[PDB]
């Protein structure tokens, strides 16, 4: 169907694709001459013909792939109809002809590119698929489901009474390949189509579930694993679909995992299946005692699968303190238990968990005594809500095993005491130190095995992290003499652990470690002067001891230590110990670090200038790129991109250190500000492939400015920085980042002061604010038959801050710009999060009688809000009514005095949750009483009074005691005073001057007696107040 | 280092 010349030109080109020369010439020819408005359809026509008809595998394959790629880019929609049709017809004839399997696969994928919403109907495809599904050739059946997977909309197009049997036969097909493709197609439908379409295939789920036992009958567990993977996707999409056969699937996964002649894939995916219900349907799991019971049971079974064929654990005793990556099911079981416990709570799982543990702790099989320890370790955090109270009980089970004949059970027990020191902190440190420490300490002796000494030393890190110096104090000498022994090990990992454990114990001990400094420090210096991680962990230990004992003591070895660092730095795991150590010395040395900046800063400057290392990449070339932990690939705007992730993580780390030097050294860091701002902070906002970088760029901004301030350029840099921040608001996709930019502007404004913004900036900020609010609304009006966002609340919380901050810097002038997004604001005002936001904005508006334009638009809702069941709404509401009487005294009276009774009732309240809201109302009424002073029908003020003291909201308290400073005589006097003592002592707020005058009006003895109620500690404060 | 639980 092409001119014969064109054919062998194109044939030559495509054949050249499979040498540099012949192949590059073809590549240029193709991309520069043939993929153009004029030749595109010829090219597509050619490639479709080759894929359809070529007798050569390679040419057919390549053309199928090329066609697929180019057909998108064209795109297929702007192709002439006569040519689309010819392409379609040959593609279809190719599919139905005799091709090798992999070519049929590629044809299927090519065909899919020719089916489209806007594209003319292709009912010949529909017909071809239906017939192929009945073919006696598996590859035809498989390939048809593949097309239904690529183009799930075709499933909508086929008659419901044809498509139903299609899938039922599919699930039941004698070919495994066909089954997997049927299942894949079936789930893909839900992946791709709206939920309103789901109910139409939903009904097939039981046939699918019913087909599952056949995989175990034929012994086809690998294919079972693949189906489990599809089913895992379906659970995440429509968990409730599973409700009616929930017990059946639970029981099935149970059966699989128990059969331990099966290979791991079926078993791990089956566990995953079970696990994922807790993440997507927690109420469904909780409403069924069976789920919990099965899930605990199976993970306990899998956790025992360790040191197989090695009862002494010889191999484990002889290795380092890392995981044996061969123990896969054991690793999976821990993670699963952990994940479900975190989702379901202890309320639901502790009982079934413990039912088993009581028994496994007592077994003669060591593997089960171990399993017990590791399971508790996995579940402890998730079950803390319950287990935090059964702490003596838990230690009673665990601690007796610390001395188990088997070293792995001992390690296991170490592990639990470690895990729970973290998960029940800080309560466990306070109450079980007397049992935990001796237990761990006893394992440290060189009598025990290296792995056990090491793990006990590790668990002392967990414990130390949350133990006060006073608790650790009596145990230090013993802890230390033991760890020195571990320091003398032959095994690199024991020394490494020893060092870190000492470091962290020293960190917790603080000044209590001063007496150990002289024994430790020289042992450490000797190690250093002599093995990279050793030296690093050693420098880490030295500098953390330094921070513990303080600068004066640290000064006995600082110069020598410093000289060693220098030698070490200028001589890759080590690099990170070095950088943190310098950083810790800066915290010790204070301003005396200044002369070290030339040594420490340059390396960080290099790393923090790292560029977005991106490789524009091809489909195939991307999953093996993905294998590396240090790389990731995404699809951004149509293309495939390879990004070097590690490098960008390192950029962040370096940015964080520069930020922390800047923070501590203030004015002394100024010399670096211009450079870090222009070469690091700002360019980092444009790092669209890594959000950490973007955020780290943002937080660096106000801190850099503030350094330069403390030491005109400042005004330039601020203008540049603010403008890119502002610009970022309207382009930044990620809500979490958007927040950082607003916050960052707030902090910038705070630094730069009065009138730090220009008119265009104020306008460009408004657009940003609006696009941010628009996209929040859109995401939120999306939140069921099939299924059971502080990120949003937090963003709006910060937007409030920036607006307020912008208002303040403009000194009101931002009212003008603020008007344009009033419709936006208004929608919000009339879903609680959006309401609170709107109210908060309006309170800021009134702060700057020019708002009458809107009195009518909001007081109806505000008055409503006053009596809302939600405390946060009442709070913001009352503040608004109070701010009305403060800044707009007269354009508001007809409202403020009526509502005043509402406020006396909202007041009645004094409880943590709403102490704040009732304090705002209290302040709100004091504002009204001020503005319209001798105009009120006065019980009121004596009501108000009984709402004192104000202890929680600071700005409220600030007004109430200002108003109190403008009740007399009587025996209100002790309530007058205490009202103030309480505010002061609670640190919530010259009202003192006023009080002294009242006490002046009474004798020596009458004056004194008021403080008679007050304890010593607050009488110390009172003396220093009056 | 420490006692913790991975997640991979």
């Amino acid at each position: 169907a092409l001119p014969e010349e064109v054919n062998r030109t194109l044939l030559q080109i495509v054949q050249a694709f499979a040498d540099n020369q012949i192949r590059s010439v073809a590549e240029k020819a193709l991309s520069e001459e043939w993929i153009t408005e004029n030749n595109i359809e010829y090219l597509l026509t050619f490639l479709a013909e080759q894929a359809a008809f070529s007798q050569d595998t390679t040419v057919a394959a390549l053309s199928a792939v090329l066609f697929r790629k180019l057909a998108l880019k064209a795109p297929i929609t702007h192709i002439r109809k006569e040519v689309l049709a010819q392409i379609r017809s040959s593609l279809l004839k190719g599919f139905l002809s005799e091709r090798a399997d992999s070519i049929r696969h590629k044809l299927s994928d090519a065909i899919a590119e020719c089916v489209q919403d806007d594209l003319p109907a292709w009912p010949e495809l529909l017909q071809a698929l239906i017939e192929s599904l009945k073919s006696g050739n598996p590859n035809f059946r498989e390939s048809s489901f593949r097309i239904l997977t690529t183009v799930p909309y075709l499933i909508t197009a086929v008659d419901i009474n044809s498509i139903l049997p299609i899938f039922q036969s599919g699930f039941t097909d004698a070919s495994d390949n066909v089954k997997i493709a049927a299942v894949t197609a079936f789930v893909g439908y839900f992946k791709q189509l709206p939920k309103s379409e789901w109910s139409k295939l939903g009904i097939l789920l039981p046939s699918l579930l019913n087909s599952l036992p056949r995989f175990l009958d034929d012994g086809k567990d690998d294919a079972l694993a693949s189906v489990f993977e599809s089913l895992i996707e379906l659970v995440e999409l429509a968990p409730k679909l599973f409700k009616d056969m929930f017990d059946q699937i639970i029981q099935f996964t149970d059966m699989v995992i128990k059969n331990k002649d099966l290979e791991p894939p079926a078993r791990t995916t089956a566990l995953e299946l079970l696990t994922v219900f807790s993440e997507n349907a927690p109420q469904m799991c909780k409403s069924n005692q069976n789920y919990g019971q099965t899930l605990v049971m199976v993970t306990l079974i899998m956790m025992t699968e360790v040191s197989i064929d090695d009862d002494d654990a010889a191999e484990w005793i002889e290795s380092d303190d890392t995981d044996d990556e061969e123990e896969v099911t054991y690793d999976h079981a821990r993670q699963a238990l952990d994940r479900v416990a975190l989702k379901l709570g202890g309320e639901y799982l502790a009982a079934p968990l413990f039912q088993y543990l009581q028994q496994m702790i007592t077994s003669t099989e060591w593997r089960e005594r171990f399993a017990a320890m590791m399971a508790l370790s996995s579940a402890a955090e998730g079950c803390a809500d319950v287990l935090i109270g059964e702490i003596p009980k838990i230690l009673d089970m665990v601690i007796p095993l610390i001395n188990d004949p088997h070293p792995r059970v001992q390690y296991g027990c170490c592990n639990v005491l470690g895990q729970i020191s973290t998960d029940f902190s800080p309560f466990i440190q306070r109450t079980a130190h007397d049992r935990i420490l001796p237990a761990l300490i006893s394992k440290l002796t060189s009598e025990c095995t290296s792995r056990v000494q090491t793990h006990a030393a590790a668990a002392l890190v967990n414990f130390s992290e949350f133990a006060s110096k006073d608790i650790l104090e009596p145990y230090l000498d013993s802890l230390l003499t033991n760890l020195l022994v571990l320091l003398q090990s032959n095994k690199l990992y024991v020394q490494e652990q020893a060092l870190t454990t000492i470091a962290f114990i020293a960190e917790a001990a603080k000044n209590k470690f001063i007496k150990y400094y002289d024994t430790l420090m020289p042992l450490l210096l000797n190690v250093l002067k002599v093995n990279s991680v050793l030296k690093g962990k050693c420098m880490e230990c030295a500098t953390l001891i330094g921070f513990a004992v303080g600068k004066e003591k640290f000064h006995e070895h600082s110069q020598e230590l410093i000289s060693i660092l220098v030698a070490l730095q200028n001589s890759d795991a080590l690099r990170s110990y070095l950088e943190q150590s310098w950083s810790r010395i800066c915290r010790i040395l204070g301003d005396d670090f200044v002369p070290l900046l030339p040594i420490v800063i340059p390396p960080l400057l290099i790393t923090a200038k790292a560029t977005q290392d991106v490789g524009l990449i091809e489909e195939e070339e991307a999953a093996n790129f993905q294998q590396y932990p240090d790389w990731d690939v995404v699809q951004v705007q149509g293309k495939h991109i390879a990004i070097h992730t590690s490098v960008l993580d390192d950029k962040v780390s370096a940015m964080e250190l520069l930020q922390s030097y800047a923070t501590l050294l203030r004015g002394q860091f100024a010399v670096y500000v211009k450079e870090v701002m222009e070469e690091i902070a700002l360019p980092s906002l444009d790092f669209y492939l890594h959000d950490g970088v973007r955020a780290a760029g943002a937080t660096l901004i106000p801190i850099l400015l503030s350094c330069l301030l403390a030491a005109e350029e400042l005004v330039l840099l601020w203008h540049k920085a603010s403008s890119k921040l502002i610009g970022g608001l309207m382009s930044e996709p990620m809500p979490e980042i958007t927040q950082v930019y607003h916050n960052s502007l707030v902090n910038g404004i705070k630094v730069m002061g009065d009138n730090c913004l220009s008119e265009d900036q104020l306008a460009a900020f408004t657009k940003g604010v609006s696009a941010n609010l628009t996209d929040t609304y859109e995401r939120m009006q999306d939140r069921d038959e099939y299924n059971e966002d502080f990120t949003d609340e937090d963003l709006l919380d910060e937007i409030n801050k920036s607006i307020a901050a912008v208002l303040k810097t403009t000194n009101g002038h931002y009212l003008k710009n603020l008007e344009n997004i009033w419709p936006m604001i208004n929608t919000f005002l009339l879903e609680p999060i959006l309401v609170i936001f709107a109210l908060v904005v309006i309170g800021d508006l009134i702060q700057y009688e020019q708002t009458a334009s809107m009195k009518n638009a909001f007081i109806p809702k505000v008055t409503e809000c006053l009596i809302s069941p939600d405390a946060r709404i009442r709070q913001a509401a009352s503040y608004i009514i109070g701010v009305c009487a403060q800044y707009a005294p007269s354009t508001y009276a007809d409202v403020c005095i009526p509502t005043l009774d509402t406020l006396v009732q909202i007041v009645d309240s004094k409880l943590e949750e709403n102490r704040s809201s009732t304090e705002n109302a209290s302040a709100a009424i004091a504002k009204i009483l001020y503005a319209y002073n001798s105009n009120i029908p006065d019980t009121y003020t004596a009501n108000w009074f009984k709402t004192l003291p104000t202890i929680t909201d600071k700005e409220a308290a600030s007004f109430n005691y200002q108003f109190l400073s403008q009740v007399c005589a009587q025996s209100n006097i002790s309530a007058v005073v205490d009202s103030v003592i309480q505010a002061l002592n609670e640190r919530s707020l010259t009202v003192i001057s006023s009080v002294k005058k009242l006490l002046g009006f009474l004798p020596s003895s009458d004056a004194m007696a008021i403080f008679n109620r007050y304890p010593a500690d607050i009488m110390e404060k009172v003396h220093k107040w009056f | 280092f420490k006692v913790s639980k991975n997640s991979t």
